RNA sequence: ACGAUCAGAUACCGUCGUAGUCCUAACUAUAAACGAUGUCAACCAAGGAUUGGAUGAAACCUUGUUCAGAACUUAAAGAGAAAUCUUGAGUUUAUGGACUUCAGGG
RNA sequence: AUUGGAGGGCAAGUCUGGUGCCAGCAGCCGCGGUAAUUCCAGCUCCAAUAGUGUAUAUUAAAGUUGCUGUGAUUAAAACGCUCGUAGUUGAAUUAAUUACUUUGAAUAAAAUAAGGUGUUUAAAGCAAAAUGAAUAUUCAAGCAUGGGACAAUGC
RNA sequence: UUGAAAAAAU
């Protein structure tokens, strides 16, 4: 966007927010129930 | 090619043939030196260009290159003993400082001039060209003997010349 | 430090300010106003951080009073809505700004012809929204402005920008009397230790 | 984007950080192939030259890789 | 489709630079990526940069200084002779005093300063304003 | 005589005497006569005269546009347009406009730091219309190798060794000083490998005597 | 005898980069140093904005960046957004 | 082919009417076949809304995130000769991401 | 000491006789239908000068042939669209050739750049008052060698 | 309802 942010250290809501292949370091949304 | 004898070409015209300011600024020098045509103006020009374009082309390179210790040192020695370029400068980059007013003054009829021989520029033509003037051992009728920093205490006149 | 203990907020300066609904924003969320906002009201409006507001509007001051304390007519306050001139006016007075009441008549900063041509270093405007000609003056002048901003107004050309209700009518009268204050408090005109004689409802509409 | 088709789908999964056959399902091109009764269905024979060519290109991939015998060659 | 990551990882540094930002991402980290950065970290045009894993050539984040005027890639990397230096930098560099090339050669990954005096020649990989 | 602005005082009563100082903290000319005090003896040339028509209901309303470029030859110049029904109004119209829109002309070393000032520092461009000018640092002893409308420019900038290339419609011979201008007018706003430092701290000439032009 | 560069070009603190001479949207803030009784002092920090960033509405949240590092201001700007 | 209108009307206007307009089989391969804008890839300001899924709240509808598609609005910014373009016609004399086709005054 | 010219390009006449869209000039724009700065001529000066115009052609101008380096919505110019062979281009990663890169070997002279040398200067010549330039090469290939980052060849 | 045309250079 406009107002940068820190893309090293990235937010928790930040990364809970963003497509799971585009969060900093991708992970599974899925779990083993 | 012809001819084996080698030869060459010593003034080019300029590329726009009309400009106002380029007739003053030549006049300025013409009579300053009371040359007779324009062609000395690039004969001196043409000389100018061709030794800085050696010194350009060998400041492009680094100082311990050998070429620049062979012929950057070759180029101030002629330079220097021509009397051109005064003795305490010694670098490449003063060889492109080099104007065309250091060339024409170093033309016969400007160092008889210096002399005490003839009152005005254009009276040194006939002294030199009637062979009154003798450089040394040599008698000469050649206005454009660019003299060397050896023989600048040694232009005096002739002995009766006939 | 540069922000010591004294210019903490007191209760009774957030009393009167939550009194105002001065942390009630407008609707729509404009992309440079997402940090002053703390929160979304029940029908989607904006809550503006009460803290936040008064570290802008006491670095606001600051600026001002650095400024207005040498050469008090170098501070020129334009007031765009039609009700927002008396605090406009009641700032002119107690502080010795220059300020403009109504209609900002274009090439004011410009004209150096013109007869009524100030040539201010700081430009304070009472909503951005409707003060956007006075704004838009100073990128040929290079000076600096400060702004009553809201919710939804653009921040372009404003350098200082302070969270507060511009829409509303105890609000606009609270802020200006706000800033009218620390900005004597700052010039030791008026020392923090005391309560100032004017009261808010003198800047009311 | 796509091989033959302008979309960009980009569903992947996601493989988490710790570690702790297409040939034969592409001939698709036998099921199409249906073209004998609808003769006039232009669309079927336009899908039918795009997996045909699908075909061309993986076999083209299997023989360098030693996976298929130099000789193969699909017909139908 | 991503024929060179060199191209994709500059062209976004020049974005970001001229954008004012701060800090900017590449996604595919090389190692011609990473050695090219420490030329420009070098001569001090940016303050640093890390590299994260993602087991996938994970991405890198650099942080900028208001220094990078412009950082451009080379289409195909020609092979460049110790005397056709001259020619390169008197193209792709505004002055003499002020521009770097980026050349790679068996010594590394070097510029076209610290080439003369190592003395070898190499394909130009790009340049730095 | 008699300033009406703040910047006009301080330049009347003798309080800024380095027409750069003004170029640092971006303080706009807005009275010709400022320019007129700090820079005397300014050169002078007419570019050219051109004549622009407006067809009228009657008639076509010609009018003379003059473009007139003033500096000096240590590193200041500027270029200024006006039009106007009469020959002489034109020249001098367009003298004030010239006046008021100086800026430094950024100049550097080629080789070496043997002495004095005598190309650009850097390669710049000029964003006029069609017309592109390119301003490429030459060694000392090449003049000014460009056409004879921005090399007229060029002098009054002081630079001496300069290699000029173009491309667009040159045959405007207003858009073509434009460009030159253009070119050199952002050689200072390119931030060159020696510019990093930022140096000291220097008050503004309108801060630090404010108080004088108060009373 | 003469200096070569006419004058040494400001910085903006925004982007750090250089000043035009002609750019007439860049401004200059100055906020003075306060004392321990909250009276403002003659020193005071010099602040440069470019005129590009101002007009994007980024000059503002810049400022808070600088101010708050500074230490001008405390809690506008949170962690994750300093850099 | 008639009847008007007209200086004439072999046209526009009105009436009738062959091929054609429809389907099948085989040809034809051209359109202002246009977004007058080649295909693939990276970066890129702000905002409302929409088509189809996924994911929370709310017991087809309102609301948050995200993915893909057709689009729209603002710009003091970038480009351009300008009109205008912005999910590019931007990142280009500070000229080089890959490939193909096309143009050289009328 | 002549040629060309004296409207603009482009330096040079707000001089005088006729002609009256006729003769004519004019490389392009153009000047001439009765008060021609251009025609035919009289006076004067502008450029060059033992040189000076024309006609044709190569080169620069020309970023109007594009590697450096162009243009394709509207000026000329994206195939109606998709598939597709040859060709071109091809993600990250590893602590036997070839290409690339660096040095050499050897390689006719003359010619280009020149090292020196008063053919009195200069073009020239390698001569003179013992020196021959180490003279630098030589595009594209071939041989040897230091290096293996970027590259191609299948294990 | 009908309304066609205006020689060349200045």
């Amino acid at each position: 966007p406009l107002i940068e942010v820190d893309l090293l250290n990235p937010t928790a809501a930040s990364e809970a927010k963003a497509h799971k292949m585009k969060r900093l370091v991708p992970t599974p949304n899925s779990y083993f129930l | 090619g012809r001819c084996l004898r080698n030869h060459s070409i010593t003034y080019k015209t300029p590329k726009v043939p009309y400009e106002r300011e380029r007739f003053d600024a030549e006049l300025k020098l013409v009579g300053q030196f009371g040359l007779k045509n324009k062609k000395e103006i690039q004969r001196v020009h043409y000389m100018l260009g061709h030794m800085r374009t050696i010194a350009k082309v060998m400041l492009m390179k680094d100082a311990k290159d050998p070429k620049r210790l062979l012929e950057g040192a070759a180029l101030l020695r002629r330079l220097h003993n021509l009397g051109i370029l005064p003795r305490d400068q010694n670098k490449l980059e003063f060889v492109l400082a080099l104007k065309e007013e250091n060339l024409l003054e170093r033309r016969l009829q400007t160092l008889v001039y210096r002399k005490g021989f003839a009152k005005s520029i254009h009276h040194a033509r006939v002294l030199i060209r009637g062979k009154m003037i003798k450089v040394g051992k040599q008698v000469v009728d050649v206005p454009s003997f660019l003299v060397r920093v050896e023989s600048e205490p040694l232009i005096q006149l002739a002995d009766n010349t006939p | 430090t540069n922000f010591p203990d004294i210019l903490k907020p007191s209760a009774e300066d957030i009393k009167m300010m939550v009194a105002c609904r001065v942390h009630i924003g407008a609707t729509n969320l404009n992309f440079a106003m997402e940090e002053y906002v703390y929160e979304r009201g029940n029908n989607n409006e904006c809550i503006f951080n009460l803290m936040k507001t008064w570290e802008k509007l006491s670095l606001a001051a600051r600026v001002i009073a650095g400024i207005s304390n040498e050469t008090p007519s170098d501070v020129v306050a334009v007031a765009g809505r039609e009700m927002a001139h008396r605090a406009s006016l009641k700032f002119m007075k107690y502080t010795g700004c220059t300020a403009v009441a109504g209609r900002f008549t274009p090439g004011s900063f410009t004209n150096q012809i013109q007869k009524k041509f100030m040539e201010p270093r700081l430009i304070i405007v009472s909503d951005p929204s409707v003060d956007h000609q006075a704004l838009r003056e100073s990128g040929y002048i290079n000076v600096p402005t400060i702004a009553f901003c809201n919710s939804d107004n653009s921040l372009k050309n404003v350098d200082i920008a302070i969270p507060c209700n511009n829409r509303s009518r105890l609000s606009i009268g609270l802020m200006w009397w706000m800033l009218t204050r620390e900005i004597l408090r700052y010039q030791g005109k008026l020392a923090r230790d005391e309560k100032w004689d004017v009261m808010v409802d003198l800047f009311l509409h | 984007g796509r091989m033959y088709n302008p979309g960009r789908g980009i569903s992947r999964r996601c493989i988490p950080y710790r570690r702790s056959e297409d040939l034969y399902f592409l001939m698709r091109a036998v099921s199409v192939r249906h073209l004998e009764k609808n003769k006039k269905d232009k669309d079927a024979k336009y899908h039918l030259i795009l997996i045909e060519s699908k075909i061309h290109r993986l076999t083209r991939y299997y023989k360098s890789a030693k996976v298929l015998e130099a000789s193969f060659k699909y017909d139908a | 489709v991503r024929v060179n990551v060199l191209a994709d990882a500059l062209k976004s540094i020049t974005n970001a630079e001229k954008q004012g930002k701060r800090q900017v991402m590449i996604r595919p980290a090389s190692k011609v990526i990473c050695e090219f950065l420490n030329v420009m970290m070098k001569h001090q045009y940016i303050t640093d940069y890390t590299v994260v894993d993602t087991h996938r050539s994970g991405k890198i984040v650099v942080n900028l200084n208001g220094r990078l005027n412009k950082c451009a890639v080379i289409s195909p990397r020609f092979n460049v002779t110790l005397s056709e230096f001259d020619k390169w930098e008197a193209n792709l560099l505004p002055s003499r005093h002020f521009g770097a090339l980026v050349l790679t050669t068996s010594y590394g990954i070097l510029d076209n300063t610290e080439a003369r005096a190592k003395h070898t020649g190499g394909r130009i990989l790009g340049f730095f304003y | 005589w008699t300033p009406v602005t703040k910047l006009g005082r301080l330049v009347k009563d003798g309080k800024v005497k380095s027409i750069d100082q003004i170029f640092e903290f971006g303080i706009k000319i807005k009275e010709y006569q400022i320019v007129d005090h700090l820079l005397p003896g300014l050169k002078e040339e007419v570019m050219t005269m051109q004549s622009v028509q407006k067809q009228t209901s009657a008639g076509q309303r010609t009018r003379l546009k003059a473009y007139v470029a003033i500096g000096d030859h240590n590193g200041h110049a500027g270029l200024g347009v006006k039009c106007a029904k009469e020959v002489a109004e034109a020249i001098k119209g367009a003298m004030i406009q010239a006046k008021l829109a100086m800026v430094p002309v950024r100049r550097g070393y080629w080789g070496a730091t043997i002495g004095e000032v005598h190309t650009v520092p850097c390669k710049l461009t000029g964003a006029c219309g069609s017309v592109r000018v390119r301003l490429v640092p030459a060694p000392r002893g090449t003049g000014i190798v460009a056409a004879p409308t921005p090399k007229k420019f060029l002098i009054l900038a002081g630079i001496e060794d300069v290699f000029t290339q173009t491309t667009g419609h040159t045959k405007t011979l207003g858009n073509f000083v434009k460009a030159t201008y253009d070119a050199v007018r952002q050689s200072y706003g390119f931030q060159t490998k020696d510019l990093w430092k930022v140096g000291g701290v220097k008050q503004s000439p309108m801060d630090k005597y404010a108080k004088i032009l108060a009373e | 005898n003469k200096k070569i560069e006419l004058y040494i070009p400001r910085h903006c603190s925004v982007t750090h980069t250089l000043i035009a001479a002609d750019d007439h949207a860049a401004v200059q803030i100055l906020v003075p140093h306060v004392n321990e009784n909250g009276v403002i002092l003659p020193e005071s920090t010099v602040y440069t904005v470019k005129g590009s960033v101002r007009k994007d509405g980024i000059s503002d949240h810049s400022l808070n960046r600088q101010f708050q590092k500074d230490g001008f201001l405390k809690t506008v700007v949170p962690k994750n957004m300093m850099i």
